[PDB]
RNA sequence: UCUCAAACUCCCAAUAGGUAAAAAGGGCGAAAUAACUCAAUUUGUAUUUCACUCAUAUUAAAUAAAAUAACUCCAAGUGGGCCAUUUUUGGUAAGCAGAACUGGCGAUGAGGGAUGCUCCUAACGCUUGGAUAAGGUGCCUAAAUAUUCGCUCAUGAGAUCCCA
RNA sequence: UCAAUUAUUUUUUUUGCUGAGGAAUUUUAAAAUUAUUUGAAUUUUUCUUCUUAUAAUUUAAGUUGUUUCUAUACAGUACUU
């Protein structure tokens, strides 16, 4: 529906297996959940992991399932812990981060934004190894601990912007910053 | 931009139309073109194309050669898209039915004497527009002396093309590369 | 006086302009170099077959005329 | 620079390991026909009748057989044209070719199939058709016996 | 004249691009079944909002038992995911020292 | 004369009735196929065993890139493929050699599984056909079945729905129909791209290569 | 730009006057095709004097037609009336450069008998 | 046991290369011919004449604006080239000299790259309209002082490949 | 409240641009649609389907109609160039 705050990164549960052979009379079936912008991207990342772990390329296997995975309670805000492997210019690093968000997909988008903004790391150079809902008391980030207080009621303190129609070129008098 | 082999064009070759300003032949090809387009058969179309062709593709056909072919086709009408020439190696005729582009007068007289039949192509068109029970003939293509000089380079191995020789002289063009004794041989 | 030496450049591309031409693949081939004795016996066999065909053709034609 | 007969053959005309010395008589006994295809593959022991560098591993028709020689028509690319060239090789260097042997086996099975199909009065399609079509398929693995995978972390 | 074929006919002049989807006569020309297909669409359309409103409850009520089962099936798929995360997490803590 | 003309007209009407009957069998088959996929997925969910459906048999390949500076093997495959123009789309029979050929030209093409609505829509809105003698063809919009019922009468297709049916799912008569139709010259997408020179596969926003089902939305965008 | 009149469409009014003709005084304004290298004409740099092109050529129904709606036929003798009567509905008379006034007047009278206007009728009066 | 080699090699790629996918032919049979052939006139060879019969009535794997294919003739211009990616040799290096594969320019307009023979997009009759590409959207200068999350204050900050 | 996202579909509000052609037998034939007529069908019908017979028409089978104006001019400062 939305296109004003929207994230098109979604989560897909993907299942595949090795093709039956004389050597592989009974295959091994493999499942994983993967965050991607589309089904082809999800599949290609799944295939890359099948290649990295197993000996199975797209040629050597067959896809059992790919399906988008559904938010249980979208109105509820939840504490996500996310564990990364990422590449810098001069090396590879592991990192564990906390985000309070409605859903895991919002968190992954936030994570890519954070890694890009603060570390210059592109989506290609990041690998999420597990994102999951965790207890509020177990968060290490002060900015999320501050939200988790009993009484939250800060003053808003931001600029007006309106929209294109009432985005006047010139004005008779000077604007009111406080807004009250 | 569309990628195109030979820029999308069919650029086939050969004669567009008769280049001669000769009225009778221009008239004749109009007739045979008309017959060729309307008629179902290949025969008329082949005749029309062959009528259009260059002089070197208008060779003479030998009367003896025509006679030799027609003895297996004994009551049938030969058509020849070239000229028919007479033969002074030939003892006598066996009586023939011939349509040709041009007749030498001695041959024509011999055919008449033999009790044979001299057909023009217009007369053939009238009598046999279908070409049913008719026989298409043509003379030798590669008989001509220019073609006797064509093919693989003189003095190059296995070659047998005639050279464009300087003159008839005994001393000339039999040495270097044409006899083993002098330099080498082909 | 100080020349450039070589390049293979464009020659392959030129070859592909008319394509790389290939054998005409004839069913018969001139046989000058092929196995003496065995080939002259083949020439005798072939001449023999031609003679056999000629004998058959001449007799049959003469029989048909009668 | 120089361009003699065996120019640039140090690696190419080396023996393979454990294959040194003269090879079995029963290689030579192998039967050849005119119009066979034949590969030109050279053991390095026997030096007479050794073909040029380009013809190693090439295949072509036998057009002539002699006492211990075999004439083979091989194609060679000469700049802008491929032409057939008469490579004389030895019994030592001829190997009976195998593409023809697949055709022969294919023909034999097809002929038996043709006999059966004609006997049963039902058409068949000989064609070595496509690879890619897959039917629908089932996985009967227990739902907790399936393998759960995740990405690999760093050193 | 007996030999000569009767006169044939050339192709017609260029005609404009009468639309396959929106020009009905042409659409029927291309697809003679389309009128029935148009009828099928019209039949669904003919059924008005009151009958649809009565119907909607029955459809949903008859789906529920299946929907609860389908939820359980997906919940089990999730159980496997959760179990894999827990086992892997434990394994790392075991592994590290 | 008139009796022969009348008889032919009656035969022509009969053929259109026959095509309607084929169309009806096709219409039943389309719904049956749709329902069967649904049933297969629902059966798979119920049971302890898991299941997948079959291969989809065709693939629609759309070209994206200009004809300047093309690699030579890529020029050859394009020539065989018939994606001569930059917005050519064409149907391809899924095979391994066809897939390998497709892989070689991949950075210059998007491709995917087209869906029935798109197949129908594309042939209807942008279907042109090769009318003339063998290699003396000419590009005509279809507009009537009798023309294409002539050439594909020998191979017993005779009707545009039958053409839609074969194009949608590769059957006994695919190669000829596919070849016989002129290659689809498409418009630009009426809302463009993220970035032309990048893959659909990339984490970076892009468009070339396999677009699977979602090829349809692009085809609708560029119709 | 383009000049429609009825179903007579003429593409280009402006004559393709020759490359930089005022720049070198010796040059004349009628077209001459550069065999020059880097000429800024054949090397097809935009913003110079345009090359003529066959594409600008007239439609086959019009081909040589006038806004008069009749093809012009130039007339230097009275005798030219005899084909022009049969073609009057498609062709118009123009009287030639030379024509002496007595003869010219007679031709003008004849043209009126043929019911076809002379496009240069006021001339030599 | 440590570290190794253009001109070392147990093993050993990708890329590039060759042969193959049937009708002027191939099967299994008979009869013929030899001065070839063996002990041996069917003992083979090869050839020839007669047979019986192999898919192609969707084509013995695909795909193909596959004849725009062949082939012959006659002739021109040219023989100083250059640039780019990737592999690359010499040389301290070089917008240096020398190679390889392919694509460009040369012989080429057009749109972008602020400008620019070569980079990118893309190859061009004349016109009308559309929608896009490369690329943009503070103003010069056409479209957002758009949305959205980070990071960033510099007493010479930084800001689109080639590119300074 | 009955989302959303796919699938097959069915419409609709304003509106931009275009009008080649010229049918002495392909502007023909069928289709479509309307008013008739006969037999069936089935999701069952005030745009339900087929085919049986009859007419007209256009969605078939590449713009036509109406009203202005130039102008009630004779070359004008308008119009052509």
């Amino acid at each position: 529906i939305d296109n004003s705050l929207n994230t098109n990164i979604h989560q897909y549960h993907i299942v595949g297996r090795a093709i039956p052979t004389a050597k592989d009379k009974n295959p091994n079936v493999y499942r994983m959940c993967i965050f991607a912008k589309n089904d082809t991207n999800a599949k290609s990342r799944f295939w890359y992991f099948m290649k990295k772990i197993n000996k199975l390329k797209k040629s050597n296997g067959e896809l059992l399932a790919c399906e988008q995975i559904k938010e249980r309670f979208p109105l509820r805000v939840k504490n996500y812990g996310v564990l990364l492997r990422y590449d810098s210019r001069t090396g590879t690093h592991n990192m564990y981060k906390e985000f309070r968000d409605t859903t895991k997909e919002g968190a992954i988008a936030q994570l890519y934004s954070e890694m890009a903004g603060r570390h210059r790391a592109r989506a290609s150079s990041i690998n999420i190894i597990r994102i999951s809902e965790i207890s509020s008391s177990l968060v290490r980030r002060p900015h999320i601990k501050q939200l988790l207080k009993r009484r939250l009621r800060f003053p808003a303190l931001h600029l007006p912007t309106l929209q294109k129609e009432y985005r006047k070129k010139f004005a008779s008098k000077r604007p009111s910053t406080y807004r009250m | 931009g569309i990628a195109l082999k030979n820029v999308g064009r069919i650029k086939k070759h050969g004669r567009k139309h008769l280049v001669s300003k000769n009225p009778y032949l221009r008239l004749l090809v109009k007739l045979y073109n008309f017959l060729a387009r309307r008629t179902n058969a290949n025969f008329n179309k082949i005749i029309a194309k062959r009528l259009i062709m260059p002089k070197r593709y208008r060779p003479p056909l030998s009367l003896s050669k025509l006679q030799y072919h027609m003895a297996n086709h004994p009551n049938d009408i030969a058509v020849v898209v070239g000229s028919i020439t007479d033969d002074k190696r030939l003892f006598s005729l066996k009586q023939l039915k011939v349509c040709a582009l041009r007749f030498t007068e001695t041959a024509r007289k011999r055919i008449e004497d033999a009790g044979g039949e001299c057909l023009t192509f217009d007369q053939l068109a009238l009598k046999y527009p279908t070409g049913k029970k008719c026989v298409l003939l043509r003379g030798p293509t590669k008989a001509r002396t220019a073609e006797k000089h064509f093919g693989k380079a003189p003095g190059k191995p296995k070659s047998k093309a005639r050279p464009y020789v300087r003159s008839k002289g005994r001393k000339f063009e039999k040495a270097r590369g044409r006899r083993k004794s002098r330099a080498y041989k082909k | 006086a100080k020349s450039k030496n070589h390049t293979n450049h464009n020659q392959n591309r030129k070859a592909h302009k008319n394509g790389i031409k290939k054998p005409k693949k004839h069913k018969f081939m001139s046989r000058k170099g092929l196995d003496p004795n065995f080939f002259r016996n083949q020439k005798y066999c072939l001449k023999g077959i031609q003679k056999k065909k000629k004998e058959l053709k001449l007799k049959a034609k003469q029989e048909k005329n009668n | 620079k120089s361009r003699g007969k065996r120019s640039g053959t140090r690696y190419k005309f080396s023996k393979k390991f454990r294959k040194h010395g003269e090879c079995t008589a029963n290689k030579y006994l192998e039967k050849l026909n005119y119009g066979d295809y034949v590969d030109i593959v050279c053991d390095s022991t026997q030096q007479k009748g050794m073909p040029f560098n380009y013809y190693h591993g090439k295949t072509g028709k036998i057009f002539h057989i002699t006492k211990r020689g075999v004439g083979v028509l091989v194609n060679k690319r000469v700049k802008h044209r491929i032409e057939q060239k008469k490579v004389c090789v030895r019994i030592e260097h001829v190997r009976k070719s195998r593409c023809n042997e697949d055709f022969l086996l294919r023909k034999i099975k097809n002929a038996e199939l043709i006999k059966e199909a004609k006997l049963k009065n039902e058409h068949i399609n000989i064609k070595r058709k496509t690879e890619g079509p897959k039917p629908a398929a089932m996985i009967k693995v227990p739902p907790s016996k399936i393998i759960t995978i995740e990405p690999l972390p760093f050193y | 004249q007996a030999s000569l074929l009767a006169k044939k006919k050339p192709c017609k002049k260029r005609l404009q691009n009468k639309n396959s989807l929106t020009n009905f006569a042409v659409r029927c020309r291309l697809n003679p079944a389309y009128k029935l297909l148009r009828s099928l669409a019209v039949l669904r359309m003919r059924k008005s909002i009151l009958e649809k409103s009565k119907n909607k409850k029955e459809k949903r009520v008859q789906k529920q038992i299946q929907k609860k089962e389908l939820q359980k099936i997906n919940h089990d798929y999730y159980k496997g995911v959760a179990k894999a995360v827990k086992k892997k997490k434990k394994r790392e803590e075991k592994k590290a020292k | 004369a008139a009796k022969k003309i009348k008889t032919l007209k009656l035969i022509n009407k009969k053929k259109r009735n026959d095509l309607r009957q084929r169309t009806l069998r096709y219409e039943e088959e389309y719904e049956s196929e749709r329902k069967k996929i649904i049933e297969l997925k629902r059966e798979a969910r119920k049971n302890n065993c898991f299941y997948r459906e079959a291969e989809k048999k065709v693939v629609f390949v759309i070209r994206l890139k200009g004809v300047n500076k093309l690699p030579p093997k890529v020029r050859s495959v394009f020539r065989l493929l018939r994606l001569l123009q930059v917005h050519n789309g064409v149907f391809v029979k899924v095979n391994k050699a066809t897939k390998e050929m497709l892989k070689i030209v991949e950075p210059y093409v998007t491709y995917g599984y087209p869906t029935l609505s798109t197949v129908r829509k594309l042939l209807y809105k942008r279907g042109y056909v090769r009318v003339g003698k063998v290699r003396r063809y000419a590009r005509k919009k279809i507009q009537d079945n009798a023309d294409i019922s002539k050439h594909l009468g020998k191979y017993n297709v005779h009707g545009i729905e039958d053409m839609v049916y074969q194009l949608y799912t590769c059957g006994p008569v695919f190669k000829k129909v596919n070849n016989f139709l002129w290659a689809f010259k498409l418009k630009p997408p009426r809302k463009g791209f993220k970035a032309k020179r990048h893959a659909f596969n990339e984490p970076r926003p892009g468009d070339w290569g396999n677009r699977e089902a979602h090829i349809n939305e692009l085809i609708n965008r560029m119709i | 730009a383009v000049k429609k009149v009825g179903k007579i469409i003429k593409k280009r009014t402006k004559k393709f006057t020759r490359f930089q003709s005022n720049r070198f005084m010796r040059v004349k304004p009628a077209w001459r095709k550069p065999r020059g290298i880097d000429c800024r004409v054949r090397r097809r740099y935009k913003g110079t004097n345009l090359m003529p092109s066959i594409g600008y050529g007239s439609n086959k129904k019009t081909k040589f037609l006038l806004p008069n709606n009749k093809y012009k036929y130039v007339v230097k003798n009275v005798k030219e009336m005899e084909p022009l009567i049969m073609n009057h509905t498609k062709y118009c008379v123009q009287i030639a450069h030379n024509v002496s006034s007595k003869k010219r007047k007679q031709i003008i009278e004849r043209a009126k008998q043929m019911n076809v206007s002379v496009i240069n009728a006021k001339a030599r009066l």
